[PDB]
């Protein structure tokens, strides 16, 4: 409550099988701006007013392991346009274990799926990617 | 323009989490805070009559206050820019913060989510301060008293420990605990909160006569009438519903009466902060307040300021501890503190409920001489009768 | 102080330890010390031998809490003071023993006894009732591991490092007074 | 559609005590109009005198959303009865209402006008609540309601 | 008076309930050149004179702390082209906290809101920040 | 199946005479997103759908053999418009040489083909690199 | 624990070896001890010659298991406890004799018999019944070897380095209880 909080220790549903997440990117908010001036306005630069909202994609990392194919499987209920949609959550805990902030995220499906690439002198863990769109966010602190 | 603003006002808050109790209570320490707990907020209609009566509110550390606008006169009494003459009304919502609060703050562990809390300057009380609460009751012989209850007696405040269904002519020392004498919180606040529309039965509904229902604040003036007309075809003697519509009224303490009879008392609500905990309600007659809670005098065509100090508590809960372990203790009935009791080989448990703080003074110490843990707040854990009454309240310490 | 976090650290360790080890004769397991005046790593010190040792190696501050108010109002008036330190702590954990299983074990039950409590205080871990620290574990590369043992000498022995997250520190010392707004002319 | 003509003429002055009656009970009427065909005239229930459940559309469509929201909720049977629950259970309730708001079911300026959700300790449940495993959610909800009088008036224009 | 200020200890108002912010960045002033050339000028280069003026965004960012959720308030006031506008205070303090340079800005509401990346070997604090557009500035020194 | 996957012991089949490649990257997937919005919708951002698919070319690479001519012999294949298609298949093990994960391809023939540079101070083996085009791409895990 | 895992590798090594070579007369080819410390590279001590010894050199956390669940379901009740700390292991081999040939020799048999065994474990070598150990072969650069023996002393002798891929280690102690959802009002 007085200390400031770390970046590591968080969970996510996703009505997905398993869980642990590495890394979770992409939170954001923005509006466009609208410009104007007439002619006789004693200032010589430009008024500003709101627009219309945008929103961002959001990219989850995790590591691969035997028998877990859940990425594909979102991705693969694809039709022609239609598609199956999730209710996301995300939310940041603190020693604890309490939510302390949620980020709640409206019809989520998955656009895009990344495997590992293989390398015969690579000493490191193979990891998969999701990137996924939405239409709309939701933020939650205390 | 030259603006004079003078404090008129003083509203705090205290709670037994942060304070313990007292010898005998005087001001709040220095380093008091309740601001991450609790919070006053004003409503909109207290925004404009705040407004029209050119008083500024703010918040505190403890609590808030309010500024009036004065003259400077040479008598050092402070009168208002005009004189506030009539009637008003200002109303406080009352929001908690902190999670887990209803777990230390010694609360009615019943199911009530169609009630709320109410205070008032209009409940007497005016002992050691001027409490916003209504006057504790008595300790009686032959009542019954739930556990968690707050009376008073003998220039002390009881606390009830068990269930009892018939008193004794003098407490028994074993189901009461010994306070200070200060007034709490207790059922007697607790008020049954209603919205919109409003379900109203008639009973020995006659279809001969008519009814006329009325709606009577705390100024006592009428604020809302409709009649119902029962139909010819209703067989005299049985019961007959209604709707009922308060949308345009200001959320407050109501009675509702139909035709010269009090048939309900409620606090209505609107909704424009569904998840507030208590509300608080101040108000300016001559008539209603007695002086000791007054905040304005009258004297020669004028008023003048009156600073106040108006005081709510609240009270902590209490629990029976209970260590429990993995692996078996070696401790037994002859080594261990007088003061628990062994339950089996891996538990053991306090004799008598002790009072959640957050700097409990001193803990316990164990059979072989080690300090031992206190409880956390994020699990009670209360036990059911027979009667599916409580019975008793523990708190786990896993070690 | 920094000496009441450490002896806190100490004594819950200690009992920890010869809670889950009662054949170590109830002996004293932890103690706090300076690691590279050990005789045995090129040092002078000849008593840092069998034990767990404590280590402060490093010292930072808190870039969060910086530029925080430098005044305060009670009773309608204003206090000036100038606002508190708030640090880091790194502390390195040495196991030492002349038989090189025992540091083993001893490392494995520091490195759980951490997994099992995430905060220290007063009232959690009884054993100055101001304290509350939140440890974590850092895991370094070579290079680091280069960079702390060549500070700390150049040699290693069976370690771990956590890090201690907030203490703050400052002088009993008031700055100055003043008063606060209580009427305006407009004009 | 396939119809001829109903088997009985009502009059307005009928139709006045078909559609309000001191009892409640209400009548709705069907009913020929001159080039339109047969219509259908009246949209109340069995309790017309009732301020909540007077018309048929707001009981259907709050049958509906309490349906919705009950399949959605039952997949926490047996689940831990904690915090990160209520949060999963408040997402998904408040983004179903905001679906329905969007199309133009409910009212209000924002989906802070329009609904709102209440779950969890300091709000509908207690210790109590947690010990016997019960999970209470209170969800209010504003609807659109319609117009059924249109009043005319005439005069000579000024002149 | 004798010495160069550093820069490190600011305070900036912004109608906010809290304070304590780590990075300020954006405070600039331009104006554009208009160029002109006629043919007999026995320079054969170009003659510059002022145009319009020209102000950017400023960037601020802060670290995250439980219960705090006003960036979002802040930016979730928004109507069709309605908005919250504030007056915004930045002032640079020296070792006896006396303001020296003051930047007073006009009209500033929040275009954009970001929060932070979660990372499973993160060993970092988690910062937000905010991104505000305004219609004026101005510079105060002594 | 409890622990995470290494990346560095795998398998191709490629009707290619030998194996041990050093590099195998290009293993994705996409769909594209479409966006609509009326005029008198409440919310003032799109709503989004699913499109058309898309996939990646496939790029291996290997060290260089004597009397090894692979990648020429396929590439060389190739007529005014017809070529020698195949099936690729490309397989992950575990210690104890089990398949854990396959990615299947189809149709699939090479676009391009890179041999090795030579330097004068070079220390280093040659390599060589394929590029390769398909019709498809399937995950199969557990 | 940390010593069961070295003890196995230790165990399985040995047999292996004195398999190959009974020249050796059955004496202890592989010992657990610091490198470090060895009286020929400037330390203090002298038993370490004529063996291959074993050394932990690094200890690093497994990213990918971190935020695992902290509650478990049994019997209709929720029991909440902390999380595990999966860990790797560095292990360096390192052959010390007053022959400069043998050393190459056990540095070969070291090899080959990682290039045999692909897992160890009680079940499939047991000379805890718990271990499960996938080790690996690190090939390091000038750069890396010059940080690695700066922090051992700044001496080589031949070597090798294995990493082992999981180990983890927890305390045996509850941290709460619960109930779960039976019964659901809505309005």
């Amino acid at each position: 409550a007085e200390y400031p909080l770390p970046k590591f220790h968080f969970q996510v549903d996703w009505g997905g099988s398993r869980l642990g997440f590495t890394e979770v990117s992409g939170l954001d908010v923005e509006t466009e701006v609208i410009e104007y001036r007439e002619g006789n306005l004693p200032q010589y630069h430009k008024l500003k007013m709101p627009g219309m909202q945008k929103f961002s994609n959001i990219t989850m990392k995790r590591g691969t392991f035997q028998g877990d194919n859940d990425f594909y499987k979102w991705w693969n209920t694809v039709a022609l346009n239609t598609i199956e949609r999730r209710d996301l959550t995300i939310s940041l805990l603190n020693e604890k274990h309490e939510p302390v902030v949620v980020w709640k995220v409206n019809r989520a499906w998955p656009t895009k799926v990344q495997s590992t690439d293989l390398k015969g002198d690579g000493n490191e863990v193979a990891i998969e990617s999701i990137e996924v769109a939405h239409e709309g966010l939701t933020i939650q602190n205390g | 323009m030259k603006i004079l603003y003078k404090k008129i006002l003083n509203l705090e808050l205290w709670h037994d989490f942060y304070l313990g109790q007292p010898n005998t209570p005087g001001s709040l320490p220095n380093n008091y805070d309740i601001s991450r707990t609790l919070a006053l907020v004003p409503t909109q209609e207290c925004l404009r009559v705040l407004a029209n009566l050119r008083w500024v509110f703010r918040p505190q550390l403890y609590g808030a206050s309010l500024f009036a606008n004065v003259n400077a006169a040479p008598s050092g009494q402070f009168p208002t820019i005009f004189p506030i003459d009539r009637v008003y009304r200002l109303t406080f919502w009352l929001v908690v913060s902190d999670r887990y609060f209803a777990n230390f703050t010694n609360l009615s562990l019943i199911n009530s989510r169609n009630q709320i809390y109410y205070f008032s300057n209009l409940s007497g009380n005016e002992g050691h301060a001027l409490f916003l609460t209504q006057p504790l009751s008595a300790y009686t012989t032959n009542n019954e008293y739930q556990l968690g209850q707050l009376v008073t007696h003998a220039d002390k405040t009881l606390e009830s420990l068990t269930y009892q269904g018939n008193a004794t002519n003098i407490p028994n020392p074993s189901d009461w605990d010994s306070l200070p004498a200060s007034q709490y919180v207790s059922e007697l606040d607790h008020l049954p909160r209603q919205g919109t529309y409003r379900t109203q039965v008639i009973t020995n509904a006659n279809p001969d006569n008519t009814y006329n229902f009325t709606l009577v604040n705390t100024n006592e003036q009428e604020s809302w009438a409709i009649d119902v007309i029962v139909p010819d075809t209703h067989k005299s003697g049985e019961p007959f519903s209604t709707s009922l519509n308060f949308v345009g009224q200001t959320p407050g303490h109501y009675r509702l009466l139909e035709n010269d009879t009090q048939v309900a008392e409620f606090v209505l609500v609107d909704n424009s902060l569904p998840e507030a905990f208590a509300l608080v309600e101040v108000i300016l007659n001559p008539e209603l307040v007695p002086s000791a809670f007054s905040l304005l005098q009258a004297s020669a065509g004028q008023t003048f300021i009156q600073p106040k100090t108006y005081v709510i508590r609240f009270k902590n809960r209490a629990t029976r501890w209970r260590y429990r372990y993995e692996q078996p203790h070696g401790c037994s009935a002859a080594n261990l503190p007088s003061y628990f009791n062994l339950i089996d080989t891996h538990t053991y448990a306090t004799a008598r409920p002790i009072g959640l703080r957050q700097r409990p003074d001193s803990l316990l110490n164990d059979c072989q001489d080690r300090p031992l843990p206190a409880p956390s707040i994020t699990l009670i854990q209360p036990e059911t009768d027979g009667s599916q009454r409580i019975a008793r309240i523990f708190s786990d310490i896993y070690l | 102080m920094i000496s009441d976090a450490m002896r806190l650290i100490q004594v819950a360790l200690q009992r920890y330890i010869l809670e889950f080890e009662p054949e170590l004769g109830l002996s004293q397991v932890v103690i706090i010390e300076n690691i590279a005046m050990a005789e045995e790593l090129g040092g002078q010190n000849n008593q840092i031998n069998g034990h767990v040792v404590m280590s402060l190696v490093n010292l930072q501050e808190e870039t969060t809490l910086k530029n925080s108010p430098h005044y305060r109002l009670d009773n309608g008036r204003t206090i000036y003071q100038n606002p508190p330190v708030n640090l880091n702590l790194f502390i390195l954990f040495s196991a030492l023993h002349n038989q090189y299983e025992t540091s083993l074990r001893l490392l494995s039950r520091v490195v759980e006894f951490f997994q099992w409590q995430k905060e220290l205080s007063f009232t959690t871990t009884p054993g100055s009732r101001d304290l509350r620290i939140l440890p974590d574990l850092y895991s370094l590369t070579f290079e680091q591991l280069n960079h702390l043992w060549g500070a700390l000498g150049g040699k290693q022995v069976p370690f771990v490092l956590y890090r201690a997250r907030i203490l703050s520190l400052e002088a009993p010392k008031r700055q100055a007074e003043g008063s606060t707004i209580t009427e305006i002319y407009i004009n | 559609s396939s119809v001829i003509k109903p088997v009985l003429k009502i009059t307005n002055e009928q139709q006045n005590n078909l559609n309000v009656h001191p009892t409640g009970k209400s009548i709705n009427a069907i009913r020929a109009f001159t080039g339109k065909g047969t219509l259908i005239w009246g949209a109340r229930t069995l309790a017309g005198n009732d301020n909540e459940w007077r018309y048929v559309s707001v009981r259907r469509f709050f049958n509906m959303a309490e349906e919705s929201i009950k399949k959605g909720s039952e997949p926490f049977v047996f689940e831990p009865n904690d915090a990160n629950t209520w949060t999963k259970v408040k997402a998904m309730i408040e983004n179903f209402l905001t679906l329905q708001w969007r199309a133009g079911a409910l009212a209000g300026a924002k989906p802070e006008q329009a609904f709102y959700v209440k779950i969890g300790l300091n709000e509908t449940m207690t210790a109590l609540d947690i010990l016997e495993g019960r999970m209470i959610v209170e969800i209010g909800m504003a609807v659109v309601r319609p117009a059924e009088f249109i009043i005319l008036k005439f005069s000579h224009k000024m002149q």
